């Protein structure tokens, strides 16, 4: 019912480099939006939730912050481990709905 | 068999005149607080004794709708409040001066916004806090405990406060008990209104047998575990009889409360001011 | 040291039916509601459906009423996940979580991902 949408599938960046993943939600979510990294791998792991609150044992460099329909996840300095892809989703509405991921990747070709 | 709790474990606590003899039934209800402290964080000179309290006291209508309010999305049993809390009818026949001072239909639950009726508009055309909480005043426990579920002298509504934090409570009655809906209510909460070091215990439940110029800070401590334990002897029995309901040879359970922290801006602060107190104070 | 097993990698014929098997450790799945989630490459995420072990009762996604049956046996401390009329649709990596804040509704806690494939061969 809720749609959300990631901006870029793909993002490319450097170490030590601040990094903006971005999604928007079809309708307002009241700020109920949870982060979530998946590796290559295949391994997903909660980031943030309720747009703000760390998940224990998530590393601080990793914050976020939005409302109404737009909300962000930043991380501070890029490091080698945060190479993943970035799913938002929201559980406002029952149906819980992703957003499709972000790739982070680095700068090369 | 009494009712079954599996995380949070059983207690028992009779005041005087394994498994007790008394602990058979089902409990008369359970009792819920959600502890409330509030503080205008920023303070400033010329502001006057009452904005201490006013501002802090005005959240409790917002707050009471958001608990009364309340769902339990993606819920398999019991959903709302109205699902689960206790219900009361009408208040004895003699006593009935207490009308829109104590709910009478529906669902029972107090709060210091019971004085103006649960009506923030009613709240901001009064002019002396003070004297609407004390003006039934007189024993048996007073208006002023039972709406405020505090003692008096921690709530702080007072134009002698020195630390400017004031708490009070919202005290909810439920004829049943579920973990799911329970544990909902204190995330809701808890995610509105964190508290910064809040260490209040939250693992057991009491049964109780009747016989017959800087910035201030919000701080949680030992002295906030088991508030009700510094309530009167006669306030459960006290409240309870308002509505015909005994409890004699019955038990209540009594669970941990949920904490709530409250942070005002000088500019809350003074949009809630009444005129006509500024010239007084 | 809470953990999620789930089973390894299926593979079986269009019309079949299968059993995805979540096996918990270091808490009782009596104790939080099991969620079943669909990743499915060029199309992400997607819930399907969740069941309260301790009432057995579930809930699902519109698009998955008729399609998956998710279950719980408490002994076992065990949560499945029954797909059935399968298609080429259904090829996809399936999840295993659960939450435990019951407001917020973050999965905390994931299996590491059961592939299924459905193809004649
Ligand atoms: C308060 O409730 C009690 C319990 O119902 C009432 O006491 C008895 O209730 C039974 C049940 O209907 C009646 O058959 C008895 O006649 C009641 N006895 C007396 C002495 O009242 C009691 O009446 C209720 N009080 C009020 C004011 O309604």
């Amino acid at each position: 019912d809720i749609q959300m949408t990631q901006t870029t599938s793909s993002l490319s960046a450097s170490l030590g480099d601040r990094v903006t993943i971005s999604c928007r939600a079809s309708q307002d979510i009241r700020n109920y939006l949870n982060w979530y990294q998946q590796k290559p791998d295949g391994t997903v792991k909660l980031l943030i939730y309720y747009t703000s609150r760390l998940h224990s044992g998530v590393p601080s460099r990793f914050s976020g912050s939005g409302s109404g329909t737009d909300y962000s996840l930043t991380i501070s300095n890029l490091e080698q481990e945060d190479i993943a892809t970035y799913f938002c989703q929201q559980t406002n509405t029952l149906p819980w709905t992703f957003g499709g991921g972000t790739k982070v990747e680095i700068k090369r070709t | 068999g009494p009712v079954e709790f599996s995380t949070p474990v059983k207690d028992y606590f009779p005041p005087s005149p394994e498994r007790p003899d008394w602990y058979v039934g089902a409990p008369v209800a359970y009792i819920q607080q959600i502890f409330v402290k509030a503080t205008v964080s920023p303070w400033q000179k010329n502001f006057l004794a009452v904005d201490v309290f006013r501002s802090p006291l005005s959240r409790v209508f917002q707050l009471v709708e958001e608990i009364r309010n309340h769902a339990l999305r993606d819920s398999s049993g019991v959903k709302s409040l109205e699902e689960v809390c206790l219900q009361v009818t009408d208040l004895l026949p003699g006593l009935k001066k207490l009308r829109n001072l104590l709910p009478e239909h529906g669902c029972l639950l107090l709060s210091p916004g019971n004085f103006w009726q649960n009506d923030r508009e009613r709240f901001n055309a009064d002019p002396d806090i003070i004297k609407t909480i004390h003006q039934h005043e007189p024993t048996s426990a007073t208006l002023k405990d039972l709406l405020f579920g505090l003692p008096g002298k921690y709530s702080g509504v007072n134009l002698y406060n020195r630390k400017r934090v004031v708490s009070y409570t919202v005290t909810l009655g439920l004829q049943r008990y579920d973990s799911r809906f329970l544990s909902s209510l204190r995330s809701r909460l808890k995610l509105l209104h964190p508290s910064p070091n809040c260490t209040l215990r939250e693992d057991s439940i009491v049964h109780v047998h009747f016989k017959e110029g800087t910035e201030a800070e919000v701080t949680w401590g030992a002295e906030d575990e088991e508030i009700w334990r510094k309530l009167s002897f006669r306030h459960w029995p006290s409240l309870f009889s308002y509505y015909n309901i005994t409890l004699a040879k019955r038990y209540i359970s009594i669970l941990p409360a949920i904490p709530v922290t409250l942070y005002l801006n000088p500019q809350e602060a003074l949009e809630v001011r009444h005129p006509q107190e500024a010239n007084r104070y | 040291e809470v953990q999620l097993q789930q089973s390894g990698a299926e593979l079986v014929r269009p019309g079949a039916s299968v059993k995805l098997s979540c096996t918990a450790s270091g808490f009782k799945i009596k104790d939080d509601y099991i969620h079943w989630v669909k990743q499915r490459p060029e199309q992400g995420l997607e819930w399907i459906g969740r069941i309260d072990p301790a009432n057995g009762h579930t809930r699902y996604a519109p698009k998955f009423q008729d399609k998956a049956t998710i279950t719980a046996d408490t002994s076992s401390n065990t949560a499945y996940l029954q797909l059935s009329s399968l298609t080429s649709e259904d090829t996809a990596v399936y999840y295993c979580t659960r939450y435990n804040d019951y407001d917020a509704f973050y999965f905390d806690y994931w299996g590491q991902g059961t592939t299924l494939t459905v193809s004649s061969a």
